[PDB]
C-alpha cells in the first residue's frame, strides 16, 4: 500500500529552523520526484518544492524562496526540507506528492499530474 | 632447386620445392545486439539536478 508519512512541525515559535521529513514508499525513491506542496488548515494547497530522479530540485514559493533548503536521503526514502522563519504564510500541511510520469517528462523532471 | 638439391647441375625431372600458403587478409568480429543500453538521461544527459 501507499501512505506517505510527513512530519517535523509542531509547537514552533516563529524565527527558528527545522527539517521537515517525508518518508515515502510504493515506488523507487531515487527515480521518482517527491514534491513539497503546502496547504494551511483553512487555506488552499500551494507548491513548495520538489526533488527528482537526479535529485532535480527546482525552487520555492512566492515569499519563501531561499529560506528553505531541500535535501534528500535516497536510501531510506526520506526528504528533508529546511524550515526558516515559519510564519502564517510559511506554515501549512507540507504534503509530499509523487508525479505519475516516468523518466524524462520534458526539459523538466516529473512534476505534473501528481494525484497521489 | 639448385639450393634444394645442393648442386649446380640439375637433370631433367620434377622436384618439389616449397609450400604454397595463402594469407589471411582482414579480421572479423561479431556479437549479437547490444541490449545493454543505458539511460544517460538519468546518468549523464540530465537537465535539472
Amino acid at each position: 500500500q501507499v501512505q506517505l508519512l510527513e512530519s517535523g512541525g509542531g509547537l514552533v515559535q516563529p524565527g527558528r529552523s527545522l527539517r521537515l521529513s517525508c518518508a515515502a514508499s510504493g515506488f523507487t525513491f531515487d527515480d521518482y520526484a517527491m514534491h513539497w506542496v503546502r496547504q494551511a488548515p483553512g487555506k488552499g494547497l500551494e507548491w513548495v518544492s520538489g526533488v527528482s530522479w537526479n535529485s532535480g530540485t527546482i525552487g520555492y514559493a512566492d515569499s519563501v524562496k531561499g529560506r528553505f533548503t531541500i535535501s534528500r536521503d535516497n536510501a531510506k526514502n526520506s526528504l528533508y526540507l529546511h524550515m526558516r522563519s515559519l510564519r502564517a504564510e510559511d506554515t501549512a500541511l507540507y504534503y509530499c506528492a509523487k508525479a505519475v510520469e516516468m523518466v524524462r517528462g520534458l526539459g523538466a523532471d516529473p512534476e505534473y499530474g501528481m494525484d497521489v | 632447386t639448385k639450393c634444394t638439391l645442393k648442386s649446380f647441375t640439375v637433370e631433367k625431372g620434377i622436384y618439389q620445392t616449397s609450400n604454397f600458403r595463402v594469407q589471411p587478409t582482414e579480421s572479423i568480429v561479431r556479437f549479437p545486439n547490444i541490449t545493454n543500453l543505458c539511460p544517460f538521461g538519468e546518468v549523464f544527459n540530465a537537465t535539472r539536478f
